[PDB]
């Protein structure tokens, strides 16, 4: 029932693709449509979903396709980087980078303040 | 076989006295006694075999060992360690020559150098020769492998070349094919040095004496020269490439560094400063010396004074060791320095090993493809001024696709692949017939289609056979380009005419038949009619899942084909979703048009041929298939009843609106 | 004529071009670029006149100036006239458009006014309405300067 | 905000090395 | 579920050591196996994994390869002793 | 069928697969713990 409306869309496609190929007269009067289809086929041979795309309009639908390929991977990278998972998959490395960088400042600023006191004593 | 091929020796005669009657020149006591120079050692079959798997402080790993003579065949140990040690040949080589005595280092420098060495051992998969007994450089690299290599792929294959007499508890190591435990009880007063327990492999270089060094040095040199003689399968350079790390050390470190730099082949030496002694004086002799002899008098005199005082060495031979230091400075191309101050020493040792190799740039690229390192390849091999030969980059691409290397083919298309000129019929067929990768099931499918059309193990599969494989798998009325009469006459006439103008589609069929999903996504990323390619790759994945469910073997392949099928289907779903969000007028034209490379079919009919679920349920196909019902007509507002009234009353059709042509 | 859509290092975008005389009508190029280039008229205009020779800059200053220029191109929707051949100011703004404009609305409409003889591989650019590929193989000794590949439009003066 | 402390604190780290070296150089010449 | 997850990991590592791990005899555990002590323990989810699935399916076929649309083919073999000769056999 | 007699040298190569599975599995539960939403922020606040 979560898929009931969805599964109707599959079976309705089989109806559309059959009825495109059916002869226009009803299956009662389809002797008439079979007669005229043999008539149009023999008068030339003895004497919908498949449009033919020309060489200049295939180019303008192809470049829409590769611009879709590059643009779509932007959205999956943006939702990944802004998700609750991966956005904090970056913050903890940065905070860990301030763990020894600020401690390196703390180790040498003790010597820097002591150098200021020693220079002021000898001046 | 190992006992009957490798022989030990022991001092059993002469028995001199060196400042004590019990202290023999062979090291053992006079009562303890039961080369041949003034020792008269007797050769005998070896008794020390088995495993010395350890206890205490963790490190309870498999620790099998072997005891050989100091004068033994390097080749016989080579076939030993390749055959019955279960050790395949490494793609690189690194040594831990350094300070034999115990020292200590700063915590940050020790951590950075150790992490760099262990991740180098992870990426290159190399063999690590070490002194073996846990003291000084061996203890530091033992703490280094225990630092993060125990937390990242703890199969390091570290081999310890230690003397038979220098190791503690020699009686504990007696017994053939016996798993003798050894405890890590470190005696502070015993001259017999304790072992490094988390080392996986051990060598007991036996010279027949006890507690003396230098015997394992010659064995280590002949083993590493034989290992460099053994040609690697890719045949990039002079066998397996070798490099030597030096931390601290004495005059022996200087002499073996000068030996390495003057050796054939020219093995480079990585030197890590900040540790003192021999490594710092090599670093000082490398930093301000330029072309070997371009050293001023002040720094030469300062180096002489630091050798005479800080190294506590004699001033008479200080000039000799400065001559040896200048000899080391004469070959600075092999000499490497690591002045520190993620981002470990792996890149430094990698460009050191690939720098001084006497190898071409395609050889270095083949070595990097072996090591699976793309960042080191980008930094070193692909640089400005590189004269790449014609055809070698195509061979690098062939090796990269057959080894399934996504970042390497990203770098190779980033450096001028010219994929249209690279791909031909013969290269594609050699790509298909290559089996130097993961497991696959091309053979069962080609046997099934040959049985259906009508198989030797040496059968070379033609492009016609795989084209009929996609015809079998896609089914219905699908006509692949490989069964076309024009391609058949080109195949008859040849077995950019042989080149493929549309290479990414054959990349799709090669990726889906070789079970390489990463190749399928990457070759999706570049190319035309990408919706059609992802859809037909979903069709082939669902069909391969149908074949692997109708055969239902070890079900990892069936579950990954089902995974790839529904993943490529939802890929088709999300791309249609995005094209619907962009614009609809190009969207329905995208879903309708004819596909000249896909048997003149469309998106919708190949979609239902693939039996994908959620592709045709989106609103784009909803309005497409609804408007393909109405035909050229606008009579829809409360339909059902109005269309019944038109077909019963031909007058009432005239009161219905019509779409403009 | 045609397209010089590129390969290598990414940047496989639509790169159609046109070659005109040095003494040509500005209006005729104007109706060209409005009619059959599918380019509507911009609301602003910015040029990349600068150092022709190759230079380098500090990373923070290059990043800030490049981000400012590309988001200006995003907000105003302007046309960006550039030298076209990837060296110096053109190479820096190519790295700048590749810095975040490839990650934010990569339809920048950058036009490169380059000489016909100064561009490399002139024989590769022969052919009318033909999609000729050009590889980014930068020859260090050729005087014919390499192109900036992620530029969308080109002018061969 | 944490990204703002990424280059602000690194800017302090770049110039405090020169500030401590300036204190040592001034104390040497005094 | 500890037993479940260890079988899961050994399935992810390699299968050829995995089914041999699940079959072999246990000298310290009354000469029994993993599967029979598992059903003796009445644990639920241990024997539902794919490793035991292919193990117990291949321990049905015995030394034989006659499976493709089974049910009907094995009925035709046991009724027709000529038709057993047209069935594939696993190599010993 | 289910009771093959494993010899003294092939019990060793299936035993070392077992303890290497024991050490390798606790890597994955420590990595999913440390990379979870819970325990990764159980370290940042300190």
């Amino acid at each position: 029932k979560s898929i009931s409306n969805q599964v109707w869309k599959f079976q309705r496609y089989q109806l559309i693709m059959t009825f495109h190929e059916r002869p226009v007269l009803p299956p009662p009067l389809i002797i008439f449509s079979h007669m005229t289809m043999i008539f149009q086929h023999l008068c030339c041979r003895w004497r919908g979903l498949k449009l033919f795309i020309t060489d200049d309009e295939l180019k303008k639908v192809h470049d829409f396709e590769e611009q879709c390929i590059e643009e779509y991977f932007r959205e999956k990278d943006d939702r990944f980087n802004s998700s609750n998972d991966e956005r904090i998959r970056v913050t903890s490395e940065r905070v860990e980078n301030m763990s020894m960088r600020l401690e390196e400042v703390n180790e040498r600023e003790h010597s820097m303040k002591a150098s200021l006191q020693t220079v002021d004593i000898r001046l | 076989w190992i006992e009957r091929a490798f022989y030990k020796r022991e001092c059993v005669h002469i028995i001199p006295s060196t400042k004590d009657p019990h202290r023999c020149c062979c090291g053992r006591l006079i009562g303890q006694h039961v080369w041949s120079i003034s020792k008269h050692t007797q050769l005998s079959p070896t008794d020390a075999f088995g495993t010395i798997e350890f206890q205490g402080g963790g490190h309870s790993n498999k620790a099998m060992y072997v005891r050989v003579s100091f004068d033994t065949k390097p080749d016989l140990l080579l076939h030993l360690m390749t055959k019955e040690w279960q050790l395949e040949l490494p793609k690189l080589l690194i040594s831990v020559h350094g300070g034999l005595q115990n020292f200590e280092l700063q915590p940050k420098l020790k951590q950075v150098f150790g992490k760099g060495l262990i991740k180098a051992a992870m990426t290159t998969g190399a063999w690590i020769f070490t002194g073996g007994v846990n003291t000084g450089v061996i203890r530091h690299v033992g703490d280094a492998l225990k630092d993060h290599a125990s937390k990242s792929r703890g199969k390091i294959c570290t081999i310890g070349i230690a003397p038979w007499g220098i190791v503690e508890n020699q009686e504990d190591l007696i017994g053939r094919d016996v798993v003798r435990p050894y405890q890590t009880m470190s005696n502070p007063m015993s001259k017999l040095t304790v072992l490094n327990s988390m080392h996986s492999h051990f060598i007991l270089a036996d010279n027949g004496t006890t507690g003396k060094y230098g015997a394992e040095v010659k064995l280590r040199r002949q083993l590493e020269k034989h290992i460099s003689l053994q040609k690697i399968n890719t045949r990039i350079g002079q066998g397996v490439p070798v490099v030597a790390l030096i931390v601290e050390g004495g005059p022996n470190v200087i002499s073996i560094v000068l030996e390495y730099l003057r050796d054939t082949p020219p093995v480079p030496v990585v030197v890590c400063d900040g540790s003192g002694r021999a490594s710092d004086i090599l670093a000082f002799g490398h930093k301000y010396s330029e072309e070997g002899g371009l050293i001023n008098e002040s720094l030469r005199d300062q180096l002489l004074v630091t050798i005479q005082k800080t190294f506590t060495y004699t001033r008479t031979q200080a000039q000799h060791l400065f001559i040896i230091l200048m000899e080391c400075m004469k070959k600075k191309e092999l000499i490497t320095v690591f002045r520190m101050g993620h981002q470990d020493i792996d890149l430094a040792i990698l460009t050191a090993l690939l720098k001084g190799a006497n190898a071409s740039a395609p050889d270095q690229l083949s070595l990097a493809l072996a090591w699976n390192r793309v960042d080191i390849a980008r930094s070193q091999i692909f640089i400005y001024g590189q004269q790449w030969p014609v055809g070698s980059l195509e061979q690098a691409m062939l090796d990269a696709l057959v080894l399934d290397r996504v970042d390497f083919v990203k770098l190779l298309i980033e450096n001028g692949v010219s994929m249209h000129r690279f791909l031909t019929i013969s290269r594609l067929e050699e790509l298909y017939n290559t089996r130097h990768g993961p497991s696959n099931t091309l053979y069962h499918l080609v046997r099934d289609v040959k049985k259906r059309e009508y198989l030797p193990p040496d059968y070379r599969i033609s492009l016609i056979d795989i084209g009929l494989v996609i015809e079998y798998l896609m089914g219905g009325a699908y006509r692949c380009n490989y069964t076309r009469k024009r391609f058949r006459t080109l195949y008859h006439n040849l077995f950019e005419i042989n080149h493929f103008p549309f290479p990414f589609h054959e990349l799709m069929v090669w990726a889906v038949l070789m079970k390489r999903q990463k190749m399928a996504l990457f070759f999706w990323q570049h190319g035309e009619e990408a919706m059609a390619k992802a859809l037909v790759a979903c069709k082939l994945c669902k069909a391969m899942a149908h074949e692997a469910s109708e055969n239902d073997m070890v079900d990892d392949i069936s579950q990954e084909l089902n995974h790839n099928s529904r993943d490529f289907g939802q890929l088709a779903v999300e791309l249609l979703d995005q094209s619907y969000k962009q614009d609809e007028q190009l969207a329905m034209k995208l879903l309708t048009y004819e596909l000249k490379n896909w048997s003149n079919a469309t998106c919708l009919q190949l979609a239902v041929a693939a039996k994908h679920r959620d592709f045709i349920a989106h609103t784009c196909s909803q309005m497409l298939l609804t408007d393909m019902w109405m035909g050229r007509l606008r009579m829809r507002k409360n339909s059902g009843l109005k269309v019944i009234l038109g077909i019963l009353l031909p007058p009432s059709i005239l009161s219905l609106e019509f779409k403009n042509k």
